[PDB]
């Protein structure tokens, strides 16, 4: 079940573009660990493109590579050691990327509060619907302890 | 279950009710449509099923909660020393419902200090606090006193079937658990079984301060072990 | 040296913030509704761990 | 060469994260460029735009980290105030990274109009 | 006796908490900082490369205070979070 | 207990403090170490 492109931005903000860049920078030094990193990156990129469940196993590498890239950038534009022109050029870039960091924090908090924090047993004009727990508890308290319940396979684990 | 705490100076009540309506059974099964129709027209008409219960708590209760065996229940409302609780389903004749209620009170109006010795406490704890017209076939009143108490005297206004003293560990109880005194009763009625169990005991300051000391001893042993294992040569 | 003790203090503080972040970012359905198990498979995981805890590791 | 492999791998990654296999598994229609108010479906051509976007963004950062010196060496080889050309080019790279991030958020808000952080 | 006790229980003295619960949060926070300060120094003491005797006589004396503060801080934080001790 | 808007503010504050400590650490390490 392939995944469309907006989901890659939905799940990682500001870190989707930095991931290819970091793979590249990690393909310029080419040490031994970097080969492992690159293989992980390519393989999981493909697998997540195909299946929408594998994005999980693709996040640890996205993160790693992103970090690497950003760190490299900082290593040049936060190393101050006067020529005020260079100071302005360092401030511009470092501030732009700290801004991006804060924006990433806000985007992440919003996404997790809006999309991945919804209960499953209770169903939320805008009232609470607790029919599943009600019916299951009735079954639990007013049925014989050795009764058999026949229902579709989707609810067997809650039943 | 009544838990007394001197450090926070609070008395926590928590009750677990196995309830059942023994009225006339429902003929022709249960029809949700008939129930909704009755609700639609029959306004404040006396019935023989349980829709809402009215628990009467002590004055100034706080932090109420109403829970079930499948999570909590959100249909509960606490006003003016009263707590209305609506079960998940209306208890008809021959149905069961096991649930839990809890709340907290100030320990100042349940524990008095003996004037004989500053370290001798007396407690009067109610026997029942529940629905206005209910019947109890079995009661187990457990009182949990702090880790260092020593029961000294006990009195119950109505006869009991068995009284026991033990210990039961709880949060941050390292040496030995809270002192747990359990009374058993058989046939109690809501409004008729009034009375206050009275429990005299001792709690010396040395037992008061033994809790932070126990926690600090645990932390100190952990630190000494970390030091030992950090100042040991295991190199080759 | 001086720096080698700073970078340590600071790092510790950082790793206390990281934790506080993650934890606080994941308790959004526990602090709004209640502490309960969410999806279908977790209910079986919970059944199995409860069985393990109640009886024995051999019986599990 | 390290550069050929690096470029090929990075291009393949950029093509893979731009939902390229979505147009292969599902048979989507080129255009009608972006399918509005649709978070899961997409025109094929959206894989050809996002790539560019991504292909630019990453590119700029690499220039920032690596080839800032090449640009001075080949654009203005005067070598009198190289430290100034460096600074100006770094500032422009940052500005363009911002512009393209803004473009990305604009297209994402097109695909999901209920997004609070559109960067512009 | 039940009546003798019931009459004993009506002694005008009533329970008065040692430290009011309303001001237990504050204390906790305060305690916390101390618990973090002194303790941390002790850990750094290890690795000083001084004599073993000095690093022990210092570690123990700094922990016999870090612990004593941390116990009280834990009690107060537990009480303030709703789990009473 | 604690409400939801408070836990949101707390999560955001934790994140901001973390990312600021990280930036300060990176600046210190990059400026004072070759
Ligand atoms: C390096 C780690 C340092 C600490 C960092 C983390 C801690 C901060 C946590 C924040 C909030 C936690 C509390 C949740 C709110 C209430 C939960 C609740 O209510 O659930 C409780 C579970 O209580 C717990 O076990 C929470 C423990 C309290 C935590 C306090 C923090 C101090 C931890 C330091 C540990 C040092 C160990 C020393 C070695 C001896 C269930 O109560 P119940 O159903 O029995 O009802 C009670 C009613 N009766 C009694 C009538 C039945
Ligand atoms: C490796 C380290 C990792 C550090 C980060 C880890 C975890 C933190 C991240 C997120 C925390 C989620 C917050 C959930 C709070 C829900 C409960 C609630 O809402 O409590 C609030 C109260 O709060 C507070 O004022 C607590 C203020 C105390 C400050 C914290 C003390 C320091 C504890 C940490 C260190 C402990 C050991 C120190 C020495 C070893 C509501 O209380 P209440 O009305 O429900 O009941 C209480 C009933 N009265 C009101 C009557 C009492
Ligand atoms: C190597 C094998 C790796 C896999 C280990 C398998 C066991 C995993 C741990 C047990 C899991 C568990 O549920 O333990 C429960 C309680 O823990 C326990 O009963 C004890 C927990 C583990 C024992 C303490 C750790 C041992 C120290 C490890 C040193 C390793 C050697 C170092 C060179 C069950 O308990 P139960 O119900 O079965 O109780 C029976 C009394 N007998
Ligand atoms: C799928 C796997 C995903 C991994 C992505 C490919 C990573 C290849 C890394 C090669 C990097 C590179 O520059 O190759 C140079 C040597 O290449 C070589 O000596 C041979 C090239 C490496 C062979 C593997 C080529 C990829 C095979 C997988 C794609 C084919 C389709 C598979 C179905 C090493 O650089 P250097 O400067 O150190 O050279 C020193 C010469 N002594
Ligand atoms: C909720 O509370 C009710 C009230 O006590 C519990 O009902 C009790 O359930 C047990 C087992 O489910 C019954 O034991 C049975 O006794 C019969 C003899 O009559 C025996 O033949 C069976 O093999 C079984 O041992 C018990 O009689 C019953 N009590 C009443 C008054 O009906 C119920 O179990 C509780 N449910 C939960 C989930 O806690
Ligand atoms: C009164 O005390 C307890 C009430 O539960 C019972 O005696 C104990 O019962 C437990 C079972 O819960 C047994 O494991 C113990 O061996 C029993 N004896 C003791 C000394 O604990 C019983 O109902 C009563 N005991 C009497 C009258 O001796």
């Amino acid at each position: 079940q392939p995944v469309s492109w907006p989901a890659f931005f939905f799940d990682t903000h500001f870190l989707i573009w930095l991931f290819p860049a970091g793979v590249f920078l990690l393909f310029l030094d080419l040490k031994d660990e970097h080969v492992f990193v690159i293989a992980y990156s390519v393989l999981c990129s493909y697998f997540a493109g195909v299946m929408v469940r594998l994005m999980l196993t693709l996040t640890p590498v996205i993160c790693v590579s992103a970090a690497v890239a950003l760190s490299k950038i900082f290593d040049i534009y936060l190393d101050f050691k006067i020529k005020p022109a260079a100071l302005l050029a360092k401030l511009i870039v470092s501030g732009s990327f700290i801004f991006y960091l804060y924006l990433f924090v806000f985007h992440s908090t919003w996404v997790t509060r809006t999309a991945y924090s919804s209960p499953s047993v209770v169903l939320p004009k805008l009232a609470l619907i607790d029919d599943f727990r009600e019916a299951y508890y009735w079954l639990r308290m007013n049925s014989d302890e050795d009764s058999k319940v026949a229902a579709w396979w989707d609810y067997g684990y809650q039943i | 279950d009544i838990w007394l705490s001197h450090w926070a100076s609070t008395i926590q009540f928590e009750e677990y009710y196995e309830l059942t309506n023994k009225a006339a059974k429902l003929s022709k099964g249960f029809s949700r449509l008939e129930l909704m129709k009755q609700i639609q027209t029959q306004n404040m008409r006396q019935t023989h099923f349980v829709t809402v219960l009215d628990m009467l708590l002590p004055e100034g209760a706080t932090d109420h909660y109403f829970t079930d065996l499948v999570g909590l229940v959100s249909t509960s409302h606490a006003e003016r020393d009263h707590f209305f609780i609506r079960p998940r389903f209306p208890i008809f004749g021959g149905w069961n419902y096991n649930f839990t209620v809890g709340w907290t009170n100030k320990l100042s109006d349940f524990l008095h200090v003996s004037s004989g010795s500053d370290e001798k406490f007396v407690a009067s704890i109610p026997i029942l606090n529940g629905p206005p017209d209910t019947v109890y076939d079995n009661v187990e009143l457990s009182v949990f006193l702090p880790e260092g108490a020593e029961i000294f005297d006990i009195d119950s206004p109505v006869p009991f079937t068995n009284v026991s003293i033990e210990t039961q560990k709880s949060y941050f109880d390292l040496n030995k658990g809270h002192v747990k005194l359990t009374f058993s009763y058989r046939n109690l009625i809501s409004q008729v079984a009034n009375g206050q169990v009275l429990i005299k005991y001792d709690y010396p300051k040395s037992s008061f301060f033994k809790k932070p000391l126990s926690i600090a001893c645990y932390i100190f042993t952990a630190l000494m072990g970390v030091f030992v294992l950090k100042t040991l040569n295991m190199n080759v | 040296c001086v720096l080698s003790v700073f970078q340590t203090i600071l790092k510790l503080v950082i790793f206390v913030a990281i934790f506080g972040a993650a934890i606080s970012s994941r308790l959004f359905a526990v602090i709004k509704f209640e502490s309960i198990i969410h999806e279908f498979d977790p209910w079986f995981n919970y059944r199995a761990t409860k069985y393990l805890v109640n009886n024995s590791f051999y019986k599990f | 060469s390290r550069i050929i492999w690096a470029t090929l791998s990075t291009f393949f990654i950029i093509c893979m994260i731009s939902a390229y296999m979505f147009n292969q598994i599902r048979n989507t229609q080129l255009a009608g460029y972006f399918l509005p108010n649709e978070f899961q479906h997409q025109f094929a051509i959206e894989t050809q735009v996002m790539v560019l976007i991504y292909g630019t963004l990453a590119a700029l950062v690499v220039v920032l980290v690596k080839g800032i010196q090449f640009l001075r060496s080949h654009l203005y080889p005067e070598t009198k105030k190289a430290y100034f050309i460096d600074a100006i080019l770094a500032s422009f790279c940052a500005l363009f990274i911002y512009v393209f991030f803004a473009a990305l958020t604009t297209v994402f808000t097109i695909k999901s109009p209920a997004y609070p952080f559109p960067l512009l | 006796t039940y009546e003798q006790l019931y009459k004993e229980f009506h002694s005008s003295k009533s329970f008065q908490p040692f430290i009011h619960l309303d001001t237990q949060p504050k204390f906790a926070i305060c305690g916390l900082i101390v618990t973090l300060a002194v303790l941390s120094s002790a850990l750094f003491a290890v690795g000083s490369k001084s004599s073993y005797i000095k690093k022990l006589f210092f570690y123990t004396i700094l922990s016999v205070i870090g612990s004593l503060f941390a116990g009280l801080t834990t009690v107060f934080a537990s009480n303030s979070f709703g789990v009473y001790v | 207990m604690i409400s939801d808007e408070q836990l949101n503010s707390l999560a955001i504050t934790f994140g901001i403090v973390m990312m600021t400590l990280i930036v300060i650490y990176h600046a210190v390490d990059s400026t004072m170490s070759p």
